[PDB]
DNA sequence: CGTAGCTGAGGACCACCAGAACTTTTTTGAAT
DNA sequence: GTTCTGGTGGTCCTCAGCTACGTT
């Protein structure tokens, strides 16, 4: 599979734990994914990574105060995708060497 | 049915291989120069001087993610393994088969049976393409040496009487692998075998597409359950993966040297990338170091159809679906093991 | 066999046996696992729904979670999801607390209804498990679907109950021969979360003798 | 066509005119789609559309010192989208009875 | 710091270590702490969250030396092994005799005498140790019968005779036991073996030492390639590591059960932490819980001598070196198991 | 080949449409409710007292966006109409067609043929679906005599002689009219077309319904440059603003008596939906009116086949392609205008 | 502001509009300052970025009035009205007198008769204001030759006799135009006229000035619902507004050369704004044609009396009520259409 | 009223420092 | 060497606010 899934945040730092919730998203989100932009993350992950991933973060945040949205591309995205700017990503589907 | 997960290959010396929850991350005297998320991998390899932190290994071992270490030229300096896990039926079975010679020759029948009729077809494919550039009918005269002689393997009791007709097939197409340099200078003549020092060319080729083949067979092996140092074939010495060793008996022909020839004939490198040291044998160069991975990791990734189970499966899956193949005929959903026949 | 209280089977294996008769083989003898979308929404559910160490109560019932039960009879071992005791001079005095409660087993899924028994089966023996233990007589099953949300009785006859044993039986013997054995594949292993393992494919195809001889004669 | 693509932008405010520049970037991406979170637009296209977005953006921002990202999904958006939080977005086929 | 038959493990955590010259070298934040050379090593086991250094693990593995490494607890993380890997001809040779009567009998005779040693000098000790608080009569009378049993096991073929005398032996021992408590007897009382769901207080806080002993032993297998999961008294079926069962025979009761009786006689703990079950089950509490694994790694840290090679060591590290001396009776010049007897 | 765009409906009362670069801004007060980008919107509609920014009405007449304004009950008020273009051909081209009754009663007898064809084929249809509730007999007997008008229709050259026909299709569909409902008969007040302007209960929806057609044919036929709801075929009496739904006559019948009819029978508007004022006036309640528009939406979102090329077409283009056609023929590509026909 | 002509004309920027039960109110940021009567308007023109209350957008759709909106200058923004009156009709008459040529040779003629009187009596202010060094008795022949003239355009029949006799009067008034300025006329000359890229910076002035009259009298024929793009005298062509042209020669006179000879004399533009390209061509400096801009709103603040209805009004104004009186004679109320003339 | 240009006033978002620790049984878990 | 919890500062981001004006 390895569809192409976008992931975005936004919590609120004005109440009693945002800091809290702020590092454990951001931390939680990380582990799957890679950080394109502040608040948004891009991945490439099957299904079943996409259901786990949507029930942890679920399971973290508290509702009517966060935000968080997810796009995906299907299988068909590298003709998807246009990048302009001086903020590069590195892609997993290339050689991939350092 | 798998993913074919993808692979870090990393060249800069002097990093630091470290973990941060699901992510690896490549430090050197604390600059950052990057990080990955390890659920998007299969294996990672590094060269020269890179050291592991113990978490990280530790992490890698129990999700079949494996760690292979090289110093310059694809050694077997070290690798990572995990433990054992509780899959004692499959175990029981490989060594008890093992102790048996008669089922040792039932299986190398037909891994030496895959390996004849790979190097066969693959020879009547290039002759039939190729015009005044081949000598023709050597060729064809090898083909039905190679077609008659399969069947008289397909039938073969003992060991030593398998290892025989394998070392004869063995030179009787090395005679004629030394024909293929077709849009190339003299500089990729084969010119025989030289073990450590890799002193020509070409070999600095296959040494490489070897090592990065039995590291990935190796790992399919671990994967699926078995032991992978025990083997059907070959003579018990110990401490080397025999098992990966016949297991790659079959993909050898069509799947590593294939792709040298390939990379030869279209003039994908030049022979100014190699240099040489005092004695120094054959040393390649970073430039050529990242162009044989970039082709070796595009050609990974052709779709084709599998023979036996007729499916449209990519290509670098194959060392993997044939070892699970091996799996279910130990239990005995199948008659007897279906080679790689492409 | 430590006293005979080691060779056990797990109530897991009757619900896996009862539907892909290959399944529960690979499962508990092979000892290999392999997770899909469904799997890993049940699996959230059971984790969450767990809640040892309290206890609910309403005046008149009570409540127990993760329940450790085994049966002698059977061989059998593993643990009810929820208990529900219930306040009657008709049943026996248990450990802990005053008064006489009646007992009712109930299990938790994921999904709708099955037209098969599957499911059932399970329950029936935790009911016939939990006989041995509160020494009593037990004939109603609760079994509630998360799907829809919705919660279905079910009765026991002796019917229930030979399939049960008889299922047990074949089960045991089947352990005790190391063997794997082949069922009709059909469209029911789409969802089977070891498709990538049990590979239904070659289980209908040809000899691998007929495909080497194919391929050796051209 | 008429389908939905997605703009994110991220311009740094600490250089020389870097407000100016988020603000004018701000304004012109807000003309043609809808602000779903801090950064982050989503709109309905054709391609004539686009080309124009695209030809006007380019040059407000600055390569070297900004980013920024557009996606495109399809024609059948309805099916690759999810919300969790509580920062709804207002649909355009929805008919829209204020 | 301790190098005990060819092998080195390094207990002490946050502590790294390099290589210099030809020479293996301990640090502690740029402080050299220990040298030693690697001419005649056979394996490196660590213990800490040290990393080695590349240029260690690159000479080792040329030199065929495997590197293991566990966490400061036991649990086992990784092995760096090149070609060798080191255990090929020892499991297969563990794997031939798994399927034998006579040299599986012969292992099983090793650990039930030590066993049943351990038992009848504990036994005989506390009877010297405390007068008054004791039926000197029924002890001694049991101390006669496990040495005349003791005699006969080391005399034993047959799989199932071997089977009935241990059974002979742990009634003999269980009938003993309860008196052994010497305070809170209100609620801490041994009156049978449940496993299964256990019952009524003091049976599951056993159980608990057993499966930490059981883990721990398991790691001290794979330390040296022993496959944990084909036993030799214990018969193999998937899912239980048998040989750890098997090993685990002879340290469960010095190990084990000292240890609780020692809690429960020193008021290490009261009863207020086990909470109830409508069955009769019994649990822990996470506070009483977090005490008993603080109250055993403390434990593991009392220093003691081998009683078969005499070097003075940690008690965490019995079930390794033994465990190590097993695959060297597998294919060493060991003549017979050693079991570990232990006055 | 265009597309469809939404419309906005306004009805919170006392509210400010604001401009803002390229969106529209609703206030209250400064209070924004929302902003809504104005480069996929097709018309807006309000009701109540709603204001507009200048600005923001010089920009919809410039980019073809139609401004209405509503009150209560869609009484038409306050259309928002921009300028003059070009094409002044085209223009020269209707000015002259006008005038002429030659002309002007061809273009008359092919709309009121549209007009009878699908009168009559919409009955009969209904009469084929369920026959079981009505008298199929006299169904069919409506139908032959409207067939023989068709005869007469085509056989027209003078505008005053079509106008006595209109009374004959007037008041031979009447008397079928109010056996088109089948449930909900005795609560909803149905004495079938009888009609009164001011509202005399289940007439609100036929009104609501004619207006927003009248809206939409208005706005599709000035994105092309011409005016027609007074025009060559309709009479010059001032405020009988029908011609411009006369191009819809073809569509007056169908699309709104379809749409009341539909709702009717699937029973999905109840009767406290409605109530009366003191004096007799009937009102439609707000939740009833939401429920009305979400339908039509919904309903004008549904994708058909024109008989004409068949390339995949939508609802909402229905008027417009009828004006498109019409520019055509007056360039004097075809012969005469074909009017939509199902 | 109202007119004798049923027409409403706010002109102060940043208005407000509001209804009082049947009467409309301008509102000065938020306080009464002014009140106006319905019962009998005809519609509505308003300038600058303001509002209407919506209530008199109600009150105004129904009653057959129309709400026109522009800008402050007076471009031309949208209009609002219902079931559309008042431009089916005039636009068809439009058309239908444009089809024929009779009609369309008298208001030629009438519109030649207006610019040949403004022009004539332009050169009599002129040499009445300076008789101190200018030909006077040139301009007496010239005036007299102007008269002769008028009387035969007024006496004209055809197209073709009215645009020979048209274009006769265009070199004569160059030269005497080129005489005619005072202030600085060794340093600006007008000996060629050149309409398309001009040379010469008082040319290019004039056609600058020509485009702002152009702007103006589309935007005074749109807000009143005649045509632009079909004319009377020039002939009908796509893209260009022949009636806006001929609206451009009939009051090519006072409005545009008298700003330029102001703009010329008193020494309010100097030569550093004017510049050359390789073909004449004047570009306008930035600085030059913003003084150019604010000294056209100046002098369109400038009240006047119109020569006609005779109401005091602005220079800014003079245009629509002009333009406002053709849309009165094609709906029958007048009959002939005279911008400038006796009659 | 709309279009720009300057402020400021708080939140969101993330990278560095600093400190104190770092071990847990066995069974359940999908199939339109 | 990880992992979790605090503390600090520095930069993106949107809104509230005050001034200065609208033609080519
Ligand atoms: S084929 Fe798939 S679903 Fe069927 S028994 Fe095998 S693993 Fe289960
Ligand atoms: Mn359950």
């Amino acid at each position: 599979g390895s569809m192409l899934v976008l992931i975005t945040y936004d919590v609120q730092t004005s109440s009693m734990g945002g800091t809290k919730r702020l590092r454990k998203v951001a931390k939680a989100c990380q582990n799957y994914g890679q950080r394109v932009q502040n608040s948004v993350f891009e991945c490439i992950v099957d299904s079943t990574q996409l259901t786990s991933l949507k029930l942890e973060l679920t399971s973290l945040i508290d509702e009517e105060k966060d935000s968080l949205r997810i796009y995906r591309l299907g299988n068909n995205y590298k003709t998807k995708v246009e990048h302009i700017g001086a903020k590069p990503s590195i892609d997993l589907e290339d050689p991939l060497i350092f | 049915m798998k993913k074919l997960l993808n692979t870090l290959y990393v060249t800069q010396p002097d990093t630091y291989l470290s973990l941060d929850g699901d992510n690896v991350v490549l430090l050197k005297e604390q600059e950052k120069l990057g990080r990955l998320p390890l659920h998007n991998l299969e294996a990672i390899v590094g060269f020269g001087y890179t050291g592991a932190s113990p978490a990280l290994m530790g992490y890698c071992a129990e999700r079949n993610i494996s760690i292979t270490f090289l110093t310059k030229n694809g050694r077997f300096l070290a690798r990572v393994v995990g433990e054992s896990r509780g899959n004692v039926v499959l175990r029981k079975t490989q060594y008890r088969i093992s102790e048996n010679d008669q089922e040792s020759t039932k299986i190398a029948r037909n891994f030496i049976t895959g390996k004849v009729y790979n190097s066969k077809w693959m020879l009547e494919r290039m002759t039939r393409e190729h015009p005044l550039r081949v000598n023709v009918e050597q060729f064809k005269a090898t083909s039905q040496l190679l077609s008659v002689m399969m069947q008289e393997i397909r039938n073969c009791d003992s060991l030593e009487s398998l290892r025989g007709w394998e070392g004869q097939a063995a030179i009787n197409y090395n005679k004629v692998f030394d024909q293929m340099i077709l849009q190339q200078k003299e500089e990729f003549a084969f010119h025989g075998r030289s073990r450590r020092p890799p002193k020509d060319n070409v070999n600095a080729m296959l040494s490489f597409a070897y090592t990065l083949l039995a590291n990935d067979v190796a790992a399919a092996l671990e994967t699926v359950g078995l032991d992978a140092y025990v083997g059907f074939m070959h003579q018990d010495r110990p401490g080397r993966a025999s098992l990966a060793l016949d297991l790659m008996e079959e993909l050898r022909g069509l799947y590593a040297d294939r792709f040298v020839l390939s990379l030869i004939n279209r003039k994908e490198m030049t022979a100014d990338g190699f240099y040489k040291k005092e004695n120094g044998a054959v040393l390649m160069t970073d430039e050529a170091r990242k162009t044989f991975l970039k082709a070796w990791q595009t050609k990974k990734q052709e779709k084709i159809t599998h023979p036996y189970l007729g499916e449209k499966m990519s290509w670098g899956l194959v060392p993997y679906v044939q070892a699970l193949l091996l799996a279910r005929f130990l239990r005995g959903d199948l008659d007897e093991y279906p080679p790689f026949l492409w | 066999a430590s006293n005979e209280e080691d060779r056990y089977l797990m109530l897991s294996g009757l619900q896996h046996f009862q539907f892909c008769k290959r399944q529960w083989a690979l499962i508990h003898i092979e000892q290999q696992w392999e997770e899909n979308v469904r799997t890993i929404e049940g699996q959230h559910l059971h984790k969450k729904a767990d809640q040892p160490f309290m206890k609910e109560k309403r005046g008149s019932k009570l409540t127990v979670r993760a329940m450790p039960i085994q049966s002698k009879n059977l061989q059998i071992s593993g643990i009810c999801d929820v208990v529900e005791f219930v306040q009657d001079s008709e049943g026996i005095e248990l450990s802990g607390v005053s008064g006489s409660y009646k007992a009712f087993p109930v299990e938790y899924k994921r999904g709708k209804p099955k037209k098969g028994d599957e499911d059932i089966v399970q329950l029936v023996a935790q009911a016939m498990c939990l006989e041995e233990m509160l020494v009593c007589r037990i004939d109603k099953g609760y079994l509630f679907y998360n799907e829809i949300k919705h919660r279905v009785e079910v009765p026991i006859t002796d019917a229930l109950r030979d399939k049960v044993v008889q299922m047990a039986k074949e089960m045991h013997h089947y352990y005790e021969n190391r063997h794997t054995p082949k069922v009709k594949t059909g469209p029911f292993c789409n969802n089977c979360s070891l498709q990538s393992i049990c590979l239904p494919k070659l289980m209908n195809k040809r000899s691998v003798k007929r495909y080497i001889e194919g391929r050796l004669s051209e």
